């Protein structure tokens, strides 16, 4: 149940105001919103080269307060369209805005924007502790740590207009050791984070197939699709070549074809049949008879949609003396059962998979730190308090507690306010 | 499939 009000002295964020006078197409930009009862009227999108981007004033997310002295708090989506398409070519039209109320947002990650933002303040307190002798680390983590992704990418462009140095180069020659790595992954975007994550686990001639396996096997057709796109941008290599440089065999086809992120997007309505005849084909193919089919299983596991494979790993129990997760151990090894192992595990329950990974790096003697640090920064903003509650109602105690006694220090602390508190 | 409007 979203924030919603109608009076304007409730409201939380920052208001600015616009006049914006009308073009040839419109005012530029899109309005999302007044569906449900209580839905708030936010920007969707801007228009580059238009009235309002033009403006600059106007941003995504923000919520419509009042259109030419007129609240519109509350109005449906209907009304406040015919407002802005009722004025005519070269009128102008003053929109006030309220900033702090986002969109698009996961209400399942634990770190969320800041509400009162300032990219100019963070970026000189930042400043500030980068020269102070000694750096305080604690500042740059209590400040980063408390922002969303979106805003820690304004606070290195605030940081660069002001000193002319980049945040990322600069955070890289004043902290050092597992903090270092937690920043710099956090000051970068999800693609360009996974981007850079993925080449490397390919970098050497050697591959670290598990960093590999884990992010090409969790991520969705969207996420893929930015990450293919945002990696041949920063190597100069389609993400498919170096794939194909660094595996073989049925572990190499399977990665290509997870990584083109072209999986069917679930269907509305439940194909029962196809979800019974998979099944006979993961059965027919691996346990019933002898050897294995893989190419069947890639073909299924990577096509068919999350949802529609979930009912059919719970029919295939019909058929299988074994359920998927047992039927890949003895069907394969290697490679190619890990990656098999690791996608089912995100069809059935993604927030458990990764709980498990997380529990598997602090289990035993000392810390599989790079598998914590990247699950801990990419899923910050994606489903991390359902991750949390996978864990506590496994493992018992709160991954908080764990993260606790596995680090030390403000690379503890760092982690620490990534997670969210103790379940 | 969310209402959206140009303007
Ligand atoms: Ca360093
Ligand atoms: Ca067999
Ligand atoms: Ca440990
Ligand atoms: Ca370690």
């Amino acid at each position: 149940k979203p924030f919603f009000t109608r009076n304007p002295s409730e409201l939380k964020g920052k208001f600015i105001h616009t006049k914006l006078r009308k073009s040839s197409r419109g005012f530029g930009f899109t309005v999302v919103g007044g569906d449900e009862p209580d839905e708030f009227l936010q920007i969707k999108s801007l228009v580059l080269d238009g009235p309002a981007a033009l403006d600059g004033k106007m941003e995504t997310g923000d919520v419509i307060v009042s259109v030419n002295d007129t609240c519109v708090l509350g109005h449906t989506h209907a009304q406040v369209v015919k407002i802005f398409q009722s004025i005519p070519i070269g009128a102008s039209v003053d929109l006030e805005l309220c900033r702090g109320y986002p969109l698009g947002s996961s209400a399942y990650g634990s770190v969320k924007a800041y509400t009162n933002f300032d990219a100019e303040r963070d970026a000189l307190n930042i400043e500030t502790a980068i020269k102070t002798k000694g750096v305080d680390e604690v500042t740059i983590v209590n400040i980063l740590t408390n922002r969303s992704n979106e805003q820690r990418q304004d606070i290195a462009f605030a940081y660069q207009r002001r000193t002319k140095k980049e945040l990322a180069s600069a955070l890289k020659s004043a902290l050092s050791g597992h903090l270092e790595t937690v920043i710099l992954g956090l000051l970068k975007t999800p693609a360009q984070y996974d981007a850079s994550e993925l080449k490397a686990s390919m970098k050497g001639l050697g591959t670290d197939e598990d960093s590999l396996i884990e992010i090409i096997c969790s991520r969705t057709n969207q996420e893929l699709q930015e990450i293919n796109r945002v990696y041949k941008e920063m190597y100069k290599t389609d993400l498919e070549k170096d794939i194909i440089s660094d595996t073989s065999g049925d572990f190499r086809k399977l990665m290509v074809a997870l990584a083109k992120g072209r999986r069917a997007e679930d269907g509305s309505v439940i194909d029962y049949e196809l979800i019974d005849q998979d099944a006979r084909d993961l059965y027919d193919a691996g346990v019933k008879r002898k050897g294995t089919d893989v190419p069947k299983w890639i073909s299924i596991m990577t096509e068919r949609s999350v949802p529609h494979l979930q009912k059919v790993f719970d029919r295939y129990k019909s058929y299988s003396p074994y359920d998927m997760l047992e039927s890949i151990r003895k069907e394969v090894k290697g490679d190619l059962e890990n990656a098999f192992l690791n996608l089912v595990q995100c069809i059935q329950n993604k927030p458990l998979y990764f709980a498990d990974r997380l529990y598997d790096s602090m289990k035993g003697k000392g810390t599989r730190d790079k598998v914590l640090i990247r699950i801990m920064v990419s899923r910050s903003e994606v489903d991390m308090l359902k991750i949390r509650s996978e864990f506590k109602r496994k493992y018992g105690k709160s991954l908080y507690y764990y993260i606790q006694q596995d680090t030390k220090g403000d690379y503890q602390k760092a982690l620490l306010y990534l997670c969210g508190g103790d379940d | 499939t969310r209402r959206e409007t140009e303007v």
